[PDB]
C-alpha cells in the first residue's frame, strides 16, 4: 500500500491524494528520495485525502519523488518482559547498546479505559524511602500521586532517590519501575541513566528516555509508551509497576507545539483545550484490577511555570490526581533535602495505605499530631522571630523548636539518605518527645505509653 | 503614642492588605487582557480564511 | 538546475510555478536580481516562498531557482577572524566586491575565499583505514588555532591519495574511493545549519570555566559544555558579560552572535575585537573569534538563523578537538525575528505571538552545546559552552522567550533593575539566580585547591539567604534587637555584597580575579566573621569591634584592587584581623 | 434531549435534610431546589456531593460521574451497598442510579451522561418521588461541548465555549423542580440538582 | 512601454483590482484615468499572474470602472536626489510646497535604500550641541546617534522639535551641518508651526523639511519618513554633510502602516500594530551612523508620543530596542511649568561617553554628570521625606539636597523652548548648582577638577 | 465627502466664551480650534456639548446628533427657542442648526449626519461667520464603520474597527479652523470643531 501521490506540504503537515483504505491515526512511512525514512500519523482522513503529520517534520523533501507508505496500524509498541533493564527512547528503541527486543506481543500506546466497576480501589503500601512522603503523604498501589515543583528546584534527585527506595512489604521481586523522561536535557538524562546504572535500579526497571531536542510528537508519544509497558507488566505478568513521569510541563509545551500546528483553536494560556482530557487519558491509567495481581501506580512529576499553581498545567494535573507533593523555595533555601512542604501536599488515599497489616499501629495518629503541631508550631516559629523573642507563653517556644528540629531533622533526610517507615515513625515519636502530654490530644493513650519515651 | 500607632496600623495596612491586593488585582487584569487578545486574535485568523 | 515562474507577489510572499524538483526549506532565488528565499510550503507543482530581502520592483514572469540544499555553511579555512552574518556573508569580502559601504539586493557570493592558497600538512599514511570525523591532515590557519581538516560525514574506507603542498578549498587535496564513488576531497564540507553535527558520544560536562568574574565563578559557576542565560532589562550589563566572558574565558575559541543589533553597539565588537590582546600568546581576541554580525534592519532569517550559523560553526571546530564558547546577545530580538517571520506564515500563534515551537527551537538549539567525544577513531574531546543573553521588555522574566529558556539551560544570571543603579555591578541577583552545576564544581575545585571550598560557597550563600531573613525582620519590626550575632552577619553581608559580589569590568585588576584570588578574598572575608563571632560571645559588644576594625574592614575593601603578583598582601590581611580584635578583647 | 412532560411547576419550599451542618443551617437547598458547588482541585467538591447521595432525605439518587475519577466511582459501588440510609434502615444502593462516563473514556459521550442522567430522574419524578441529581463534574461538560464546537469549526465564544453554553446549561437547569406530574390523580414529584463547577 | 490598461474589473474599498496585465511589478507606481480626466496616483499593493492589486491614494469615489483606465509607471517610489534640496519644503513624495521650481535632480533613488554594512559602520565619535543642558550634559547627542524622544498628547514636543532644529550644531566650523526635517500624520496648524518657526530663525538655509498632514493619504505618511533619510543619506554619504534627522509623529506613522496592513487583509498584531513593526521601524531609524573613511554623519532625532503614556505601548518599547537610549517627556514637569519637560532620572544616551572629553566638550563633562544625576536623584528623596516627617526631621545635609533638587528642576532643565545655551554655558551652570552643596560632600570629585572649576 | 474649498488655512487666534470656568480657564478652545469630550456613559460629555452651544459667542452652532438619543434633539427644539442670548435678544434657535440621526435610525446615515453638518458650517463659514460644530458622538460615526466593515468582511484594524477610521477623522477634523474664503472680499469665517467621544 505505497502511494507516490504525495499532493500538498504545508509545515509539519502533509496532505496525499489518491489513497483509500487508510484509518484514523494511521501509522505510516515516509520514505524520502534521498532514501531517508521518516514516521507519522494520520490527523485526519477524507474522500481519497489523507492529512498527516510528520514526526521529524518535513524539511528536505521532495514530493514527487517520495513515497507514503501507510502501516494498517496505529503507534505500538513491542512488550514483553525482557524489557526489564533496558533504555529506550520516547518510541521504543534501544538507547543502551542493547540486542533488539522480540516482542511477545504488540499493544496500542493509547490501551484502554479501565472498567470502573472492574476496577479495584487502590490498597496497601509502597515505601518510598521519604519521611514527608510515606508517613504524612503516604503513596499507595494504583495512587496518582504527582510532585509540584519549580525550576532550580531538586526535583530531580527527588524523582531519582524514589526509583531506586521504592520497595513493597510484599516480597522480593513482584516489584518494578517504569521511568519515563520527557523532553528534559540531556545531563538531566545521563544523570538519571547512571545514577540507575550505579546502584542497579536499573535492573529492576524499564526507562524510556525522550530528550528536549526530539520532536514534539516524540514527546507525547513517551508517556503512553511507559504507561503501555507498565500495564503490560502489571496486569499481564502481575508486578506492582510504580511510573515515574518528568516533565509533564515539558509534555504540555509539546502538546501545545503540536495543537497550533495543527490550526486548532488554543484555550487559557495558550494551551489546548483538551489539556485535561489529554493528561487524564495517562494518568487514569493507573489503579489496581479486580481478579488480577499486579497494579500500576503513578508519580507525576512537573514544574510550576513562575512558581503558580494556577497555571494550567498544575491546576488540571491537580483536578485529575488524588493528592500533589509540594517542592518550595523556601525550605531548599533552608538546606532542607527533600524541600517538601507538607501544608499545601496532600495524599487523598493514605487511608488505604496506613493500619496495622501495612504499617504499623501508629501511623495514622502520629500524621495527626505531627501536622497539627507543625502547622501550630510553625506560625510559633514565625511569629516569635517577626514579633519578640523567647516569648511565646512557653508552650508556643516549644513548638517553635518542635517546627525547626520538625524541618531539619525529620523532613531533610538527604536525597541519599533511605527512611523505612519504621524509622520514621520512630522519629516521630521522638519528636512529640518534646511537647508535653496535653498537646497530643489527637492521640488516645494508650498509644502513647506504648511508644512515647 | 497616638501617632505611633496610626502608623504602625498603616504599616500593617500597606503590608498585608493594600499591596497584596494591588499586586493580585494587577495580575489579573494583566491575564484578562492578555486572554481577550487571544480570543480576537484568534477569531480574526477564521475571519481571514473567508 | 530547473527553473520557474513567479505567479504571486504579495509583500514577502512569493509564488512560482515550475518548482516541480526543488524541496522544502531550500534556500532559493527569486526574481531577476535573485535575492535569497525560502520555500516554506509545497502545493504539488506551484511553491510558495517567503522573500528574505525587498521584492520591490518584483513580480510574475520572472525565473526562480532552488540553490539545490537548505540553508548551509562553508566549514573550512577562511573562517577565523572572519565576520560573516546570519547567512554566512562575508562582510568583508562583500565591500570588495560591490565597493560600497551598503548591502544591495541580489548580491551573493561565497563564505569563504576560495582563491586563497593555504599550505596543507598531510598526517595520514596512504592506505590507512579512514572514516567520518578522522584528520587527515591540517592547516595553520593562524596559531594558536590549527585548523584540522576532518573526514566528512557519510564518507568511509579507502584512502587512496594524499600529499601536502600548497592547495585551496577548492582543489582536491585527497581523493578517496568508495562503493558510492571515488571523490574529490576538498578542504571545504558544506553542512545544513538547523541539523547539528553528529558525535560518538556526548558527556557531562563537569570542568568549570574560568570567566574571571567573582560571583559566577564563586557561587553560579558554568562548566565547559554547559549552558547559561542572562536575562535583564536595558542597563542590567548583559552586554558587559558577554564580552567579560568572551575576553577571559579559557576556551580556544569563540563564537559570538550578535543576533539582531544595534549598529552603533555592533561596531564596538568589530573595532575593539582586533584590539584586545590574546591570554599568554600575544596577538588580537580576534583571531580567536569568529563574528556574526547582524544589525535591526537586515533580512530577518539572517537576524534568526544568526544562532544556529553560530553552533554549527562551533560544532565544527569543536569536532577538531577544540573547547568552543559561542555567545548569544541578544536572543530575545533573536526570538523577534521568530514572531515576525511566524506572523507571515499565518500560523496559530502561541504566547504572546511568539511561536508554539518556540520552545522547541531554543531547546534545538542549547542542546547542541556539551562536552563530547567528536567522531574519530581518537576519540578526542571538545566542547560547547553556549551563553546567552535575553531582553525582557521591562526585565519581567515572565516573557515566553526567558521561561521557554530556563527549561533547557542549566544556569541562570537574573540581574536586578534595582542593582543596576546604586551601581552593583555585575547585578546578578544572588537570591533568585541559581547554578546545576554548583555542587559538582564546589567538589572539583575541592581537589584542584585541595581546600573546604565548596564550605566556603555554601557558607558565603547562607550569609547571604540569612541576610533577606532577617532584612525582613528589620522591616516590619525595626533594627532592634540587633542580638550582636544577627547584626554581625548583616556586615558580613554586606562585606561579601560589597567587597567580593561587586566588581567594575572597566577597573584594570578588578575585571579579573583567578581562583587564586577568589579563594583568599573569601577566606579574609569568611574569616572576618568567624573571628568576630567567637570573640563576641566572650565576651564584647558589637560596636566595640566595629571601633577597633576600622582600617582592617577598609583592606578587605580594597583587596579587590590588589594585584596578582601580590597576591600574598591578601593573606596578610587574614591574620592581621585574629590580632585586633584580641587587642580589645584584652582590654575591653 | 427533550424534557419529560409536568403539568405544571411549583416553587421549592421544602428544606432537604443533607446531615450537613453548614449547608442546612445557612445555606440550604429545597426540594427541586438547584445548587452549585465551583472550587479548586482538593476542595471537596465530590465529597459534598457523596455527602448530599449518602444522607438526604430523598425518595432517589442519580449520581453522575461526568468526566471524573474512576476511582471515586468505584468507591461509590463498593461503599454504597455498606452503608445504611438513616431513615429506611436499608442500603443506600437500593434508591441510587450511578451513571459513569470517566475523564479518559470519549469526550462526547460525558455529554449524554449528563442528559441521560436527567431523564431517568425526570421518570422517577412523575411516580411522585422526591428524587436529587449530581453532577460532577459540570466544567467537564462544557469542555466536551468546546471541544465538538472545535471539530465543527464554530465561531467561539467565551474562553472557546460555544455561544450556546448558557442555553445548554440553563435549560438542564430548567428540567430540575418541584411539579405537578402528569396524571389525574395529580401527584407531585421534584428533583434537586446539586452541580460541582470544576473552574481552573 | 506604455502600460496603460482601460481594464478595471473590482473596486473595494480603498483597493482597485485590474487584470490583462504583464510586466506589472509589486510596489509599483500607477495612474488612473478616470472617467472625467480627473488623475489618481495609487501602488501596486500585490500582483499575480493576469492580475494586480493596486490601492488609490486619494481615495475611490466617484471613479467609474467602465469608462476610467489605469496606467503603470514601471518604477517604485523615488526621490529627486540633489543638493539644491536645502532651503527649500518637500511633501510626503518629495514635492515642492514653497511655490518655489522644481529641482533638476542629479539623479533618482529609491526611499527604501540600502542596509548599511555593520563591518563599514565607524564608532560614533563627538559631540552635537542641541542647546539643551539636560540633553547635551546628562544625556549627550553623540554624531551617529539615534536618540528618540519619548513624549505624549498634551506634552510640548513640537517645541522642542523646533528648537532642536535651530539650535543644533557641531563646534567645528570646517564641518557642514544639515538638518532634515520630516513631518508625519501632523496636523496643519503644527505643520505651519514647525515651517514658520523655521523661516523667522532662518533655519530652512540649513535644513530641508518633509511636511505631511494628517488627512493625506496613508501611503505617503509611510513614505515620507523613507522620503527623509534618503536625503539624509545622500548629502552625508555623498555630500559630505553632518545631516541631522528629526522625525515626529512616529505614532501617526504606525497608524499609517495599520491601516495599509489590514488592506492587505493581514492579521494583528501585538496590541493591534502588526507582527512586523519592530523591522519597519528598524529599517528607516537603523539608517544612520558614520562610516569609516567616509566624511558626514547621519543623526536620528525622531519624537514619538506614548499612548496613555506609557513605556510598555509597542511603539515606544520597540523603539527602544533599535535606539541607543531615550528623552523622556512628562506631563508631571511641564504641570509644575518646567520647559522643557525632560525627565533626567528615567531618559538615557548610551553613546554619551564617546561624544564627551577633553577635545570633543570639556574634562569635567562626565565628572559633573554623574554628580548631578546623584545629587538630585537624593535630591528628590530629601524632599518626599521633608512631606512625611517635616524639615525639622531631616539633616542639615539633607536640605541642601532638597533645595538642590528644586532649583536642578527650575534653572538647570528649566531653560525655556527659545532659550539656548552652549556646552559651556550648561557646564559652569552645573559649578554653580554644585556650589550648592557642602565643601565634605563635594569630595567625590577629582581636586584637581574643583580647584579649576569653581 | 468633499471639503469646501478655501484660499487659505490659518492658525486660530481668537479664545471663543464657553462661559464654562474649567474649560475657559485651563482648558480653553480657540475659534477653529478642535476638542474632544472623552468620557464614559454619564459623563456629561452631551451636556458639556449644549453648554457650548448655548453660550457660545460664535454667529452660528451646528448640533449633529450622531446615534443619540432622540429626546435630547426634541430637548433642544423646545427650550431652544424659550432662551434668549447671545446678540439682539433673540432665541438661540434662529442660530441654530439641526441635524438628527438617532440610535434606532439607520446605521448608514451615521456617517452622513457627520458629512452634511460639517459641509453645511464650511457653508456659513464662507460669508465670513464663525460656526461651531457639534459631533455628539463621533463613537457612533466610528461604530457605524465598524459595524458596516464586518457586513463586508473586511480586515479590522483594532476592536473591530476598520483600520482606515485614523484617516477618515483626520478628513473630518482638517475641513475644520479659521480660514479665509475664496473670493475677492476675503472674508474670515471659522469652524470650531467641539467633538464627543465614547470611549468602551
Ligand atoms: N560588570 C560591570 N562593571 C562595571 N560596569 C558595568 C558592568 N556591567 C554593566 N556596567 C555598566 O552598565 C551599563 C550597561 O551596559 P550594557 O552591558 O550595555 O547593559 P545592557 O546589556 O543591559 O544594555 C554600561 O554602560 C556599564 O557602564
Ligand atoms: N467534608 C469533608 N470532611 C473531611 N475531609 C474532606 C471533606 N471534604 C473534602 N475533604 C478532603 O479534601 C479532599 C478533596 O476531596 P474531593 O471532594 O475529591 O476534592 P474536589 O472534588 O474538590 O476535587 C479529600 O481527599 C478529603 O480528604
Ligand atoms: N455640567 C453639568 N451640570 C449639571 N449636571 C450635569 C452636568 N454634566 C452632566 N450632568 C448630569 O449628568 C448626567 C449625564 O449627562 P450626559 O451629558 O447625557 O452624559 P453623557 O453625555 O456623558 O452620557 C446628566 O443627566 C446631568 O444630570
Ligand atoms: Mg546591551
Ligand atoms: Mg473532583
Ligand atoms: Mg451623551
Amino acid at each position: 500500500k505505497e502511494y507516490r501521490t504525495i499532493k500538498e506540504v504545508v509545515g509539519p503537515l502533509m496532505a496525499v491524494e489518491k489513497v483509500s483504505g487508510v484509518k484514523y491515526e494511521e501509522l505510516i512511512e515516509v520514505r524520502m528520495q534521498n532514501g531517508e525514512i521518516r514516521r507519522g500519523q494520520v490527523l485526519e482522513v477524507q474522500e481519497d485525502k489523507a492529512m498527516v503529520q510528520i514526526f521529524e517534520g518535513t524539511s528536505g523533501i521532495n514530493l514527487k519523488n517520495s513515497s507514503v507508505r501507510f502501516l494498517g496500524h496505529p503507534l505500538q509498541l513491542g512488550v514483553s518482559e525482557d524489557m526489564i533493564g533496558r533504555v529506550f527512547d520516547g518510541l521504543g528503541r534501544p538507547k543502551d547498546n542493547g540486542p533488539e527486543i522480540l516482542p511477545e506481543k504488540y499493544l496500542d500506546i493509547n490501551g484502554e479505559v479501565i472498567n470502573p466497576i472492574a476496577r479495584d480501589y487502590p490498597d496497601e503500601f509502597i515505601q518510598t524511602g521519604i519521611s514527608a512522603i510515606d508517613h504524612l503523604n503516604t503513596l499507595v498501589r494504583g495512587q496518582k500521586l504527582p510532585v509540584f515543583s519549580g525550576s532550580g528546584l531538586p526535583h530531580k534527585e527527588l524523582a531519582a532517590q524514589i526509583a531506586r527506595q521504592a520497595t513493597v512489604l510484599d516480597s522480593s521481586d513482584d516489584f518494578a519501575v517504569v521511568f519515563a523522561a520527557i523532553g528534559i536535557t540531556f545531563e538531566e538524562a545521563e544523570f538519571f541513566m547512571e545514577d540507575f546504572r550505579q546502584t542497579g535500579a536499573i535492573d529492576r526497571s524499564v526507562m524510556f528516555m525522550n530528550l528536549a531536542n526530539d520532536p514534539a510528537i516524540e514527546r507525547i508519544a513517551t508517556p503512553r509508551m511507559a504507561l503501555t509497558a507498565a500495564e503490560y507488566l502489571a496486569y499481564e505478568k502481575g508486578m506492582h509497576v510504580l511510573v515515574i513521569m518528568t516533565d509533564m510541563t515539558n509534555y504540555a509545551e509539546a502538546l501545545r507545539e503540536i495543537s497550533a500546528a495543527r490550526r486548532e483553536v488554543p484555550g487559557r494560556r495558550g494551551y489546548p483545550g483538551y489539556l485535561y482530557t489529554n493528561l487524564a487519558t495517562l494518568f487514569e491509567r493507573a489503579g489496581r484490577i479486580r481478579g488480577l495481581k499486579g497494579s500500576v501506580t503513578q508519580i507525576p512529576i512537573l514544574t510550576m511555570p513562575e512558581d503558580d499553581k494556577t497555571h494550567p498545567i498544575p491546576d488540571l494535573t491537580g483536578y485529575i490526581t488524588e493528592g500533589q507533593i509540594i517542592l518550595t523555595r523556601e525550605l531548599y533555601k533552608s538546606g532542607i533535602q527533600p524541600p517538601i512542604d507538607v501544608l499545601p501536599s496532600l495524599s487523598r488515599l493514605k487511608d488505604k495505605g496506613t493500619g496495622a497489616g501495612k504499617t504499623r499501629e501508629d501511623h495514622a495518629a502520629t500524621m495527626n499530631q505531627l501536622f497539627a503541631a507543625y502547622a501550630q508550631g510553625k506560625q510559633a516559629k514565625e511569629l516569635a522571630v517577626v514579633l519578640g523573642e523567647s516569648a511565646l507563653s512557653d508552650i508556643d517556644k516549644i513548638y517553635a523548636k518542635f517546627a525547626e528540629r520538625f524541618e531539619n531533622e525529620y523532613v531533610n533526610q538527604g536525597f541519599y539518605t533511605n527512611r523505612t517507615i519504621t524509622e520514621t515513625l520512630d522519629l516521630g515519636w521522638e519528636l512529640l518527645a518534646m511537647l508535653p502530654r496535653t498537646e497530643l490530644k489527637r492521640i488516645k493513650d494508650d498509644l502513647l505509653d506504648k511508644y512515647l519515651p | 503614642a497616638e501617632e505611633i500607632e496610626k502608623t504602625r496600623r498603616r504599616v500593617n495596612a500597606l503590608e498585608y492588605m493594600t499591596i497584596p491586593q494591588l499586586e493580585e488585582t494587577i495580575y489579573y487584569i494583566k491575564m484578562k487582557l492578555e486572554e481577550n487578545e487571544r480570543a480576537e486574535v484568534t477569531r480574526l485568523i477564521k475571519v481571514k480564511n473567508m | 538546475m530547473q527553473i520557474g515562474k513567479i505567479i504571486k507577489v504579495s509583500g514577502p510572499l512569493v509564488m512560482a510555478e515550475n518548482m516541480s524538483e526543488a524541496s522544502i526549506q531550500d534556500m532559493c532565488l527569486v526574481g531577476d536580481l535573485g535575492v535569497i528565499g525560502e520555500i516554506i510550503e509545497m502545493r504539488q507543482d506551484v511553491a510558495s516562498i517567503q522573500v528574505y530581502e525587498e521584492t520591490s520592483g518584483i513580480g510574475p514572469g520572472e525565473p526562480v531557482r532552488s540553490t539545490g540544499e537548505a540553508l548551509s555553511v562553508e566549514l573550512g579555512p577562511g573562517i577565523i577572524s572572519q565576520m560573516f552574518d546570519g547567512i554566512q556573508r562575508p562582510l568583508d569580502t562583500f565591500m570588495e566586491v560591490t565597493q560600497s559601504n551598503f548591502l544591495g539586493r541580489g548580491v551573493q557570493l561565497p563564505a569563504l575565499d576560495h582563491e586563497k592558497q593555504w599550505w596543507f600538512e598531510a598526517t595520514i599514511e596512504e592506505g590507512t583505514e579512514v572514516s567520518a570525523g578522522d584528520i587527515i591532515g591540517y592547516v595553520d590557519e593562524t596559531k594558536i588555532i590549527q585548523h584540522k581538516i576532518m573526514v566528512p560525514n557519510g564518507i568511509k574506507g579507502t584512502v587512496q591519495k594524499i600529499e601536502s603542498g600548497s592547495f585551496t578549498i577548492d582543489d582536491p587535496i585527497c581523493v578517496i574511493e568508495t562503493e558510492q564513488g571515488l571523490k574529490e576531497l576538498t578542504m571545504m564540507q558544506k553542512w545544513p545549519v538547523r541539523r547539528g553535527r553528529p558525535i560518538k558520544q556526548k558527556l557531562n560536562p563537569d570542568v568549570p570555566m574560568i570567566t574571571g568574574q567573582r560571583v559566577i565563578d564563586t557561587f553560579f559557576p558554568v562548566t565547559k559544555g554547559g549552558a547559561a542565560a542572562v536575562p535583564g532589562p536595558f542597563g542590567a550589563g548583559k552586554t558587559v558579560v558577554q564580552h567579560q566572558i568572551a575576553k577571559w574565558s579559557d576556551v580556544d575559541l569563540v563564537v559570538y552572535v550578535g543576533c539582531g543589533e544595534r549598529g552603533n553597539e555592533m561596531t564596538d565588537v568589530v573595532n575593539e575585537f582586533p584590539e584586545l590582546i590574546d591570554p599568554n600568546t600575544g596577538e588580537s581576541l580576534m583571531e580567536r573569534t569568529v563574528l556574526i554580525a547582524n544589525t535591526s534592519n537586515m533580512p530577518v532569517a539572517a537576524r534568526e538563523a544568526s544562532i544556529y550559523t553560530g553552533i554549527t560553526i562551533a560544532e565544527y571546530f569543536r569536532d577538531m578537538g577544540y573547547d568552543v564558547a559561542i555567545m548569544a546577545d541578544s536572543t530575545s530580538r533573536w526570538a523577534e525575528a521568530l514572531r515576525e517571520m511566524s506572523g507571515r506564515l499565518e500560523e496559530m500563534p502561541g504566547d504572546e505571538g511568539y511561536p508554539a515551537y518556540l520552545g522547541s527551537r531554543l531547546a534545538e538549539y542549547y542542546e547542541r552545546s556539551g562536552r563530547v567525544i567528536a567522531l574519530g577513531s581518537d576519540q578526542r574531546e571538545g566542547s560547547i559552552t553556549a551563553i546567552s543573553a535575553v531582553s525582557p521588555s521591562g526585565g519581567d522574566i515572565s516573557e515566553p522567550v526567558t521561561q521557554n529558556t530556563l527549561r533547557v539551560v542549566k544556569v541562570f544570571w537574573g540581574l536586578d533593575s534595582s542593582l543596576a543603579q546604586k551601581r552593583h555591578f555585575p547585578s546578578i541577583n544572588w537570591i533568585q539566580s541559581y547554578s546545576l552545576y554548583s555542587t559538582e564544581v564546589g567538589r572539583y575545585m575541592d581537589q584542584i585547591l585541595q581546600q573546604d571550598w565548596s564550605d566556603m560557597v555554601t557558607e558565603g550563600m547562607r550569609i547571604l539567604q540569612e541576610e533577606e531573613q532577617l532584612n525582613e525582620i528589620v522591616r516590619l519590626v525595626g533594627i532592634d534587637s540587633l542580638s550582636d550575632n544577627d547584626r554581625l552577619t548583616l556586615e558580613v553581608a554586606k562585606s561579601i555584597r560589597e567587597d567580593y559580589l561587586q566588581q567594575n569590568a572597566f577597573d584594570d585588576v578588578d575585571t579579573f580575579t583567578s581562583r587564586e584570588k577568589q579563594f583568599n578574598m573569601l577566606k579574609v572575608i569568611l574569616t572576618f566573621g568567624k573571628e568576630a563571632r567567637k570573640a563576641l560571645s566572650l565576651g564584647a559588644y558589637f560596636n566595640e569591634i566595629m571601633e577597633g576594625t576600622v582600617a582592617v574592614r577598609e583592606r578587605i575593601s580594597r583587596s579587590k584592587y590588589i594585584p596578582e603578583e601580590e597576591l600574598a598582601k591578601i593573606s596578610s590581611i587574614n591574620e592581621e584581623i585574629k590580632e585586633t580584635i584580641q587587642l580589645i578583647v584584652s582590654e575591653g
